[PDB]
């Protein structure tokens, strides 16, 4: 059987309408995408042994990522315009796992991504780390492909 | 042939010998330890390698 995806290599991919450029940006420790379809429980009158779930409505979770403080990149100074209430806008973004060779065998593809906070990491005297900040994002739908689904 | 005026710069230096001057006096000492310069470390890995 063929062997599964190990979870250390990744590429992101970003598109805003401000900037003209795609950029793709680094990152440390993207948390994890989730889907859930929000089922209800009903109970019916005569029937007291099974179970009846009725599908709702799709929640979408959110992208948590993780990065040093690092040069000002495209995607810090548009959190800033954006926490900054200086802009609305939101992109598309691109996340792809490689294998041994360079090869996309999944993505995951996001859609009308918002940034919505921004976290800072603590300022420790005797600490002996990078200083990482978190950044999270609320998109709107989610589309995953490649090859290893 | 060394003559020794060359074994004082060539030559390293022996643990033997050594005083000890504590604060404004010399106390003489047996043994001598733990005179280290030690650092940590701080690491940073991404998802590009």
């Amino acid at each position: 059987m063929s062997t599964p995806a190990v979870s250390h290599r990744f590429l992101v991919n970003f598109l805003f309408n401000n900037i003209p450029n795609p950029f793709d940006i680094a990152f440390q420790r993207i948390s994890g995408l989730s889907r859930t379809l929000e089922v209800s429980q009903h109970r019916e009158g005569g029937e007291n042994v099974r179970n009846l779930w009725l599908a709702e409505q799709v929640n979408h979770g959110s992208l948590v990522l993780e990065r040093g403080v690092m040069n000002a990149s495209p995607l810090t100074l548009q959190f800033d315009r954006v926490l900054r209430r200086e802009s609305t806008q939101w992109a598309n973004v691109v996340i792809m796992l490689l294998n041994e060779l360079s090869l996309p065998v999944t993505t995951w593809t996001l859609s009308h991504a918002l940034p919505v906070r921004w976290q800072m990491g603590d300022l420790d005297a005797g600490s002996n780390q990078v200083l990482i900040n978190t950044l999270e994002l609320r998109y709107q739908d989610m589309r995953m492909l490649g090859v290893k689904l | 042939a060394i003559t020794a005026d060359d074994i004082a710069v060539q030559y390293p230096i022996p643990t033997y010998r050594f005083i000890v001057t504590l604060g404004d006096e010399q106390v003489p000492f047996t043994s001598a330890s733990g005179l280290d310069i030690n650092f940590d470390t701080i690491e940073y890995r991404d998802g590009t390698g």
